């Protein structure tokens, strides 16, 4: 098997850790959905001001 | 480095503010591309730009920072973060690593946990590129994956599943905190015809590209094989989703489950009342009594079962045959005790006998209107609901 198919199914097994394990979902779900970080605002707010 | 593509317009109409917000996006990605490219890879939580998406790219537009306005405005922003995404999928490429040979596309239904499982796979020396998106509709990706045989990659496309309902939970979720969700319409569209993509992509390359899935409701069970994986995305017709997904928004809001702005982000475009119309009752019937209704269903052997039972008081006995109802013309007073209502459809005993109405008329809910076992007259004056009482004693 290709080391693809190996990172999928170890992918698969936290998934199912993240069922049982609360602490483990919140720390992961914490930073998919936060936005961007502050050093990368700051960034982009320049991108968009220079830019009108 | 310019664009790898053109950025469609979508027809917006009279909503001048999308319009605009559009122009904006299109001109944003067109003219700044080196510089929104170089801050995805060099500074977002994208491995470096290895892992590519046109949701993470959405955040590097400014009408995207607002959490209130995510919903709004992605469809008039998405084109332009896709066509990024698709510029730095090649971008990517370009770059001489002889040591990364593998590349990986995520596909599935929005709210089956495609970012969360992506963000449990650990990188490794190998992998070059991974990729999120849909392939239901597979033209674009044919583009992709043609690019990575010419580099002698090996393709691997992991197929994502969940119950269109447990995945509208988990987006429901997502829009009250993240501020994005997602429609019932692509959601139904995307799982409907993600299987039709897969089997396209399967006949065009073989076994050059590796298919396997995971199925969310048995505990992120890993399927390797083919035609396992067809079996377990063959959830339904668009048709059937995207139904059942318009009476589950419909009664998650009328239930006060979810907010009016969660409600229509989820509803979109939809015409909920044109779906619920298409709705069929054709096997089904309503038994009525001094305890109640009760709903049941008809199987291929002819034992109706029972499906519902719905306590009410003052009715007399009755079987009515839910397939055989007359639809409601416009613009008429139709009056009698309403015998069945749910998420469609609410059905009306007349004197020429039974009556269907739709449960929704012009963005107006005509379920919350009466009750079963109320007694009712329902008409329409110019685009606007006319529901009376006709209850009395004497
Ligand atoms: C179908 C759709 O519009 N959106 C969906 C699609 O995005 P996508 O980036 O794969 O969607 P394409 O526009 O089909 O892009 C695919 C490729 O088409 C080329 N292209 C695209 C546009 C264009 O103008 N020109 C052009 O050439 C380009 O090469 C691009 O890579 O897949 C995502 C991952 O499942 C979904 O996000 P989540 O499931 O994570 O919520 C997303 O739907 C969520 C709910 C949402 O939209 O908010």
């Amino acid at each position: 098997e290709s080391n693809a198919i190996r990172m999928i199914k170890e992918a698969c097994e936290k998934n199912r850790r993240m069922m049982t394990d609360e602490a483990f979902r919140k720390e992961v779900e914490k930073r998919l959905y936060a936005g961007p970080s502050p050093e990368l605002l700051a960034k982009l707010r320049v991108l968009w001001a220079a830019n009108k | 480095v310019k664009l790898s593509s053109d950025i469609n317009l979508r027809d917006f109409g009279n909503n001048e503010y999308l319009s605009s917000v559009q122009d904006e996006a299109i001109r944003f990605a067109t003219e700044q591309t080196d510089e929104i490219l170089s801050l995805y890879s060099q500074h977002a939580d994208t491995e470096g730009g290895r892992y590519v998406c046109a949701d993470t790219f959405k955040e590097l537009f400014p009408a995207f920072e607002n959490k209130e306005d995510r919903a709004t405005v992605n469809n008039a922003i998405h084109n332009s973060a896709a066509v990024l995404s698709s510029t730095q999928f090649d971008e990517v490429l370009k770059r001489d690593e002889p040591q990364k040979k593998e590349v990986i596309f995520v596909t599935g239904i929005p709210g089956s946990g495609k970012t969360s499982t992506v963000k449990n796979m650990m990188m490794q020396d190998t992998t070059k590129l991974l990729f999120e998106g849909q392939l239901a509709r597979p033209q674009s990706a044919f583009r992709k994956i043609e690019q990575c045989l010419e580099r002698n990659l090996e393709v691997t496309i992991v197929a994502v599943s969940m119950r269109a309902e447990r995945a509208s939970d988990n987006t429901y979720k997502r829009f009250n905190e993240y501020g994005r969700g997602a429609s019932i319409g692509i959601m139904a569209d995307i799982q409907a015809n993600l299987p039709d993509g897969l089997k396209q992509i399967r006949d065009k390359f073989g076994d050059a590209v590796k298919i396997v899935g995971i199925n969310q409701d048995r505990n992120s069970e890993f399927i390797d094989k083919f035609d396992d994986v067809i079996k377990m995305l063959s959830l339904g017709s668009q048709e059937q989703i995207l139904g059942r997904l318009a009476e589950k928004i419909q009664s998650d809001f009328d239930s006060g489950k979810i907010s009016r702005e969660c409600f229509n982000q989820a509803k979109g475009s939809m015409d909920l009342e044109s779906v619920f119309a298409k709705k069929e009752y054709s096997q089904q019937r309503v038994v009525t009594n001094s305890k109640g209704v009760t709903l049941e269903t008809k199987s291929a052997n002819e034992l109706w079962s029972k499906v519902e039972q719905i306590p009410v008081t003052g009715m007399k006995a009755g079987i009515y045959l839910l397939g055989q109802a007359k639809k409601a013309e416009t613009g008429q007073t139709y009056s009698g005790e309403i015998i069945y209502k749910d998420a469609a459809a609410v059905f009306q005993k007349t004197k020429n006998g039974l009556v269907r109405h739709n449960a929704t008329h012009n963005e107006e809910r005509l379920a919350k209107l009466v009750e079963i076992g109320q007694n009712v007259s329902i008409g329409s004056n110019k685009g606007k609901l006319i529901v009376k009482s006709l209850e009395y004693s004497a």
